[PDB]
């Protein structure tokens, strides 16, 4: 039973886009189904309802066709459409199935939410280095390497860890703006055995420039 | 008494062998005869079309067409009824009410004929009227033709194959078994007194009955309104009020159509001829309005699933009811052989849906849909003015299969029989027995 | 539109204390629901109608309250329980939502592990060098970390970033980064970077030397 | 009678009101400690499980825990009853019933927390037993108890209050209103003379019984069965096969019940401590049988749904079959509180499933699914024992919802209730009620 | 409308193994059994098997353990038929067919066009157009039969179009002729003697299975 | 299993006449099916249940049997009516089908267009050469083709095929190839097609010389 919603990325202000809400698990049909956005570090903010049968549609107070939601219930998918974007539609936008106990309605289950970038700018696929300690193997029990993934746009990309087999000892550092680019770092922290005696690779996914790296980290010799 | 009981609980229900075969005769016949009217009412409403087509071109000529056409085969109706047998008018649920309290005969080498070939020509000729008057009555009859054939003897077999009789009818009516028991159970039975009606030989025939309608039948469902929504608990007292509603329109509804009775005789004053003229203009507006504004007109089934699916404007919807109204007066207090029942389902399926869309724009933070009304309205003029809500509300879900708006059902259905009780209404079949009874001794 | 203000917008707890927080609405309201959104994740119903708690919500747990004034409590809080907590309601519509109240987690205390980073062979390449420092697992989150370069101290082309608190042992992590041209990183030899935390009066320091 | 049957007709339908509003809050209160009846007996076999972890090392006090924690809560429920309200013992129905035809007293401040209680009791230690014989019986005493409290006067407030109050009592057990209604118009109302019972105030009872459920019980149903497919025509007679098959085992299956309500008896002779003690040892059976083999234990919902799906292998049907045969005849007959209607319930699912695997495998061409003839015979012993045979097909269409098959199950409930009557059978209630009313006069 | 689209049949080498499969559109696919027949050439229609909503059920026709396999994916909405150790026999049409019933004697509801199957160890091989004028001393009349010969080609099938298919009055193709392990065929356009030679007539002739389109510009002999 | 046999295996029959195929079982067969196939086209539910129109299906369409006999009919046969009809039983398990009916319009005798054709160059050139010959538009279908090389017979190295009925006219139509090596072709001189319909006794001989 999951939300995948999709379409995020960068649009040029006063320009439009489509978001997608791909529904499975459950008969997407017959559920009421809608949108919520969060803008950067900020709270919830609802958009709109569809009805399974488009009959009833509902929306937050906008203009015009501000957003358009809509749904194909033969695909499962839901859509969302922006049009004369402003800053203000740069946010985090969270497809959502619709339910209730008593009556008053809840969100029942999230999406991962889709992200969207209202700039001028251009989406750049990042640069991935691999951080291995300088040539001084200090063996402690245990060793941290990392990944650097530099100068991408826009937010975000994801980092696993051969492909979130490792998982324990990881943290990825929000990422920072400069020179409207976007960096940040990965650490992982294996035993002193498992490396390099077996491979650590880091998996880089940056959605909006469609773009995964997967760089292995070697030693320095 | 203990001793009493006790002798009876060790012999509680031991209906007789023959009673049960009999019983289930009784239904196969009903079925086969409520097919019968119902493929002969069908097939006149189709030559009425295609002749529309040979004169569509001469507007004029065509609604001309459609009023004679239509005329013609409600005149022969009114005759047949008014020449041969007097008590085939109307619904005749309030006779075969009668014949159970053993107040009325059950003429069937008549009524069968006369009802059988009378309704073709009313419902045929598309007025206003349902085929369960027609097909409770003729299986009534039939239960009778029976029970003398035979000459089966005693209380218990006269009233047994007279329930089942009308209990297969109404079943064979609406594809509705359940229906067809508990309107037994429930309205038709002698009110006031103890009966031998037996329960399991009313069952029998109405299988049977059932049996019959799928064998002619399947695959094709009289209503078909689909999946609708679930309603929250928070949503339930808008059903209350709905209901409430249809309690104070039930009696005035019901004055109507007596007082329709009173006025319309008076045009006629009770002769044959301007009679049978008069249903012959009744019956010409019918197939008139048939092709001028079908919603106005006709049994009404069609206009059902369309309702429900919100698929019709506010205006429309009371236009449709307030025309809908009249044309169901006009027809049944008319005295035309066929039912009210019918087209009473419209009338609360139409009111529904206006009362749903007002409810869905007054809360959107309920999210309704205005069809959960439509399907809990279908019953309740029935529960107001005939006072069956049991009925009513097994009927309903049989034919349209949302159980999950049992609750809602049933709660505008008790609404409605409450408010009907106190603002001083009366169950409809028991008013127009009372009435026919009340001529009877005066 | 019914305006819902949750109290603290931001507040520390020591696992075992029982945690109370509040949302208050501009005009009456009913059978509240609320969301639990830890950090990296989306919202995820927690609970609703008041009180009820959706299946898989421990039962520390608990809603209350009725008219404007509602509260969700922990009876005894757990570490796991670090994230941000959204209120909502649809009593009337449209439909709105708390600012949220964020739960931090106090904990003993826990020291850096720093790791230090050469520019790699890869970016050397691209005419940049970035000298990264880790800063793992260390609590109280108020860290400092200084950089030196051959001796001296680098306050320009420095990007620190601090993780949140980790939803499990309550720690912190930061890294820092220093920027430089494949030029200006050559015109120099030793890196050290300096990290100043309370569970040292002696600043832990990583470094190695470009030769 | 002509001028009298006009006068009547003229004045149909008219409940007085005290008895409208009153029927309304019987089945508030109805709903309310059915709820609760539900809610504790969920929270006792909890602790039960529970407990077997604490112990889930050692098989055998393993075992003995179950059995123990089972048989001590067995006997409280025994003991309960003998002791302060024996006529609160097995179901109640034929009990109310009695109290109907003003033949048997509605002791309400007894039953009510006896039954209550007692019930508990005995369904929480996990005994094939079932919910509505308790909230049936303890739905009659709060309709009585409403009539005195208020003292409303007359045979019909009498009828009625104590007639809506069981319906409730039926309704708030199966989440199942029309079922409800259904049972007192068909079974439990005075069989042989005519009564004041409202209709319209037994279905406002109803509608408040089921409102409480549904606010404490939403999002989950009972039995959760899915849709199945239709049936053709030509599969029709299969069907009639299985109900005749029921209408043949429905009277037999009532000798035993009556016949080891005698056995048992003369195990204790009628001594409150035998007695206690045997129902603690039929109670520890089950508490036990409830670890080592679930489905020949319980309440046996759980496994409907398990045996309409085809998940059960013909082998496992049997086995089920016969054993809960002897566990619903050793609990039930045995006099603890607690239904028979239920288990009758899960012991028609799992024939019907077994006829439907058959069928199967006969007729390729007819495309069937088990699940068709499970559904069918779910209600078909209560048509064949009980002889409520539209409460039957209408309860089981409000708990399955299939309502395309209401041809195969009208069929092989008739065909039950048809075979049952031409085999000598009787309706079960009205055989206990009978055999209750001869002893309280034998003894004269 | 109801659709059903069978795809994935080929050509395919003596005793290999095949996956067909059926796209479902316009209906709620579960619910329905369905099934596969297939026709062999110039032949009957013969039953292979059916599959219940459910896939709890599966039955297929007189015939040899894991020959064929049914599945079906409700979800993707898809019906397959995967065949093993083909054999020529299994050279045929393949249909796919949504079941349904009347009275309850089980018919063939609706069905899709088809796949073709041939099981052969020919190859691959593209067809030779040339054209067909009338002789150099032609009794020139008032319509002109003109034509192109498809000539070697593997497997089957070809289409042929006149004028990119302008001319279709008095167009016929004949079937395909196997020797050898390649088919021959050609086709007959009739015009009237003012169109030819005073306009072109061309053959335009397709042959996917080796990726061949060409074009054949018929022109007066001699 | 059960056997079921179509009975005019083919035949031919006027527009508005009266048309009647049979179908009989190996056993006893309950409510039979029928289905409607022309050619590049799916198999068409056509009648079922025995004697039960599908939805479009016209009226002058009709079936009957019982037990071991069955039949389909077609007061006043049209054009479109051209098709062939299968049977189908399931009755019994498994389900069979019937071998087929194929039905064809009859019409007005006509005689063959006959039009023979040299080697292209283009076919020449690679050493191989075919003479075709187009027998178009005739009825009814039986027709009888020889080749002479020179004024002699010639048998080996010919391939006929026969089109189906023709939709507009409901002729015929046949090509017969005579193939060669280029060397073979060219020690001759005179290539003649004869067309032995029914339409007369005097074949219509087409030939040509290359000299
Ligand atoms: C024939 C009998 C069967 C019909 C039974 C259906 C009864 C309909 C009730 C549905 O809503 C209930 O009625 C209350 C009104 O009494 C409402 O207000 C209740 O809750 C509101 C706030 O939600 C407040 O106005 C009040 O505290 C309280 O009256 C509230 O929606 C709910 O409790
Ligand atoms: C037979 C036993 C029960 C009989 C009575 C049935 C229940 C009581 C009547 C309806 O219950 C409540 O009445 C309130 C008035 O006191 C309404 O107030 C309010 O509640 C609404 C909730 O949507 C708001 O929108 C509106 O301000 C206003 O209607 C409320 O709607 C409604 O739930
Ligand atoms: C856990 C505490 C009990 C539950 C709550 C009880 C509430 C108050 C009622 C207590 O019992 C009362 O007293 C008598 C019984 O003790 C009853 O009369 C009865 O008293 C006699 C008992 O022997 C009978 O013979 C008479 O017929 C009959 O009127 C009386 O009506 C009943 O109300
Ligand atoms: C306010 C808190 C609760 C306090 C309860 C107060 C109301 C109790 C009313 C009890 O009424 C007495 O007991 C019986 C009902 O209990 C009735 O007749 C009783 O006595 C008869 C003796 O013939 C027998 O029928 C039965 O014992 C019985 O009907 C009758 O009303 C009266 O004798
Ligand atoms: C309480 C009421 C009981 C409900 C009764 C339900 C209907 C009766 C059983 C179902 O009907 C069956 O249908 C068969 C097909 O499936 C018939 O086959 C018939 O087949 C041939 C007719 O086609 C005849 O030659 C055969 O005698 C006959 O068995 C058969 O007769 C009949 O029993
Ligand atoms: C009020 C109505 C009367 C009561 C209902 C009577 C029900 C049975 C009557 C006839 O139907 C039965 O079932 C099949 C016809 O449906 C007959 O043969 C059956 O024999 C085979 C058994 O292997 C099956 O495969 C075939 O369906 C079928 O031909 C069978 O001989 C016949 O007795
Ligand atoms: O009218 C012909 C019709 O009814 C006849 O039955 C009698 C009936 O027995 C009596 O009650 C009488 O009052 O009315 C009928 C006509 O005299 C015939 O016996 C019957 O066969 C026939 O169908
Ligand atoms: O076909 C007519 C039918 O009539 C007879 O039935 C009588 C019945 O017995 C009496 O109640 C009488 O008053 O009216 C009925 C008229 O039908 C016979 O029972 C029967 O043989 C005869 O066929
Ligand atoms: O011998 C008892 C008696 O029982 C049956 O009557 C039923 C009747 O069908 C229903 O009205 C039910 O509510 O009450 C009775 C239950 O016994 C038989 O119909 C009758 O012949 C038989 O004598
Ligand atoms: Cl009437
Ligand atoms: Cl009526
Ligand atoms: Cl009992
Ligand atoms: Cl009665
Ligand atoms: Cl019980």
């Amino acid at each position: 039973v999951r939300l995948l919603e999709s379409g995020g990325g960068l649009v040029q202000p006063g320009g439009s886009l489509k978001l997608s809400c791909a529904a499975s698990g459950f008969d997407y049909s017959r559920y009421w189904m809608s949108w919520v956005r969060q803008a950067p570090g900020k709270g919830l903010k609802w958009i709109g309802e569809i009805n399974p049968v488009s009959s009833t549609i509902n929306y937050t107070p906008s203009l015009k066709d501000k957003f358009i939601i809509s749904r194909d219930n033969a695909k499962d998918t839901l859509y969302l459409q922006i049009s004369k974007v402003r800053s203000e539609d740069t946010a985090l936008y969270y497809c959502a199935r619709l339910y209730y106990g008593y009556g008053y309605w809840y969100f029942d289950v999230w999406g991962a939410g889709t992200t969207v970038t209202v700039s001028s700018a251009k989406t750049t696929p990042p640069s991935v280095y691999p951080l291995a300690p300088g040539s001084a193997a200090a063996a402690a029990s245990m060793v941290t390497l990392g990944c650097l993934v530099k100068g991408y746009f826009p937010e975000p990309v994801t980092v696993t860890w051969n492909s979130g087999s490792l998982a324990a000892g990881v943290h990825t550092f929000p990422a920072v703006l400069q020179a409207a680019l976007y960096t940040l770092s990965s650490s992982v922290t294996v035993p002193s055995s498992s490396w390099p005696s077996e491979t650590v690779t880091c998996n880089v996914a940056h959605p909006a420039s469609s773009t995964k790296v997967d760089k292995k980290i070697v030693p320095r010799a | 008494r203990r001793r009493q009981l006790i002798r009876q609980l060790l012999e509680r229900d031991k209906t007789p062998l023959a009673i049960l075969f009999m019983a289930a005769v009784v239904g196969t016949l009903v079925g086969l005869a409520a097919v019968a009217f119902d493929k002969g009412v069908a097939w006149l409403q189709n030559q009425r079309m295609g002749a529309l087509v040979h004169t569509a071109d001469n507007y004029p000529l065509l609604l001309t067409v459609a009023f004679l056409c239509s005329a013609v085969l409600a005149m022969f109706g009114y005759f047949l009824v008014r020449k041969y047998a007097p008590e085939a008018g109307g619904s005749g649920i309030p006779e075969i009410e009668g014949a159970l309290e053993d107040q009325r005969p059950v003429r069937w080498w008549r009524v069968l004929p006369v009802k059988f070939f009378g309704g073709l020509g009313t419902l045929g000729g598309g007025m206003v009227l349902g085929r369960e008057g027609p097909t409770v009555q003729i299986g009534g009859n039939i239960g009778r033709m029976v029970l003398d054939i035979f000459r089966l003897k005693g209380d218990e077999a006269r009233h047994t194959l007279l329930a089942t009789g009308a209990a297969a009818g109404l079943a064979a009516a609406f594809n509705a078994p359940l229906a067809g028991i508990l309107f037994i159970i429930e309205e038709m039975r002698p009110q006031f007194r103890y009966t031998l009606i037996s329960i399991k030989a009313v069952f029998i025939g109405v299988i049977m009955s059932t049996i019959m309608y799928r064998i002619f039948n399947h695959e094709v469902a009289l209503i078909d309104v689909g999946k609708l929504s679930d309603a929250p608990l928070n949503t339930l007292w808008l059903y209350l009020i709905l209901g409430i509603i249809f309690g104070i329109f039930g009696p005035i509804f019901n004055k109507w159509v007596l007082g329709m009775q009173d006025l319309l005789h008076r045009v006629h004053g009770g002769n044959i001829t301007k009679w049978v003229l008069m249903g012959g203009a009744i019956g010409g507006l019918c197939g008139l309005l048939g092709f001028v504004a079908p919603a106005t007109s006709g049994g009404g089934f069609n206009l059902i699933p369309i309702a429900t699916a919100g698929n019709f404007s506010m205006g429309m919807l009371v236009f449709i009811f307030v025309a809908r109204v009249i044309t169901t007066l006009l027809c049944f207090s008319s005295g035309a052989p066929g039912g009210i029942f019918a087209p009473m389902l419209a009338l609360g399926t139409v009111l529904g849906t206006a009362f749903g869309m007002v409810a869905v724009e007054l809360f959107p933070q309920y999210h309704l849909e205005a069809g959960t009304f439509a399907i809990a309205g279908m019953g309740a003029l029935l529960a107001a003015s005939i006072r069956a809500p049991l009925t009513g509300i097994i009927l309903v879900l049989e034919m349209t299969d949302n159980y999950q708006l049992i609750l809602p059902m049933i709660i505008t259905g008790l609404g409605a029989t409450l408010l009907a009780q106190f603002t001083g209404g009366k169950p409809l079949y028991s008013a127009i027995l009372a009435r026919t009874l009340a001529k009877q001794e005066a | 539109d019914i305006v819902l203000t949750q109290s603290p917008a931001i507040m520390s707890a020591a696992p075992g204390d029982k945690v109370t927080m509040t949302c208050s609405a501009s005009s009456s309201v009913s059978y509240i629901h609320w969301y639990q959104q830890k950090s990296g994740t989306s919202p995820k119903r927690w609970i609703y109608d008041t009180s009820k708690l959706t299946s898989g919500v421990p039962v520390r747990f608990s809603g209350s309250g009725s008219g404007t004034s509602y509260s969700l409590t922990i009876n005894t809080m757990e570490a796991e329980d670090a994230a941000t907590y959204y209120c909502q309601q649809w009593s009337s519509h449209p439909q709105t939502f708390g600012g949220g109240t964020k739960l931090e987690i106090l904990r003993a205390d826990a020291a850096p592990t720093v790791s230090i980073f050469p520019p790699s062979s890869e970016q050397l390449t691209s005419g940049g060098a970035s000298v990264v420092c880790f800063l793992n697992n260390f609590y109280p989150k108020d860290i400092n970390v200084k950089w030196k370069i051959d001796g001296s101290e680098r306050q320009n082309g420095v990007l620190n970033s601090w993780t949140d608190q980790d939803s499990k042992d309550s720690t912190y992590s930061m890294s820092s980064t220093l920027t430089l041209t494949k030029d200006e990183y050559e015109r120099h030899n030793s890196y050290t970077c300096e990290a100043t935390h309370k569970t040292s009066t002696s600043p832990i320091v990583k470094s190695f030397n470009r030769a």
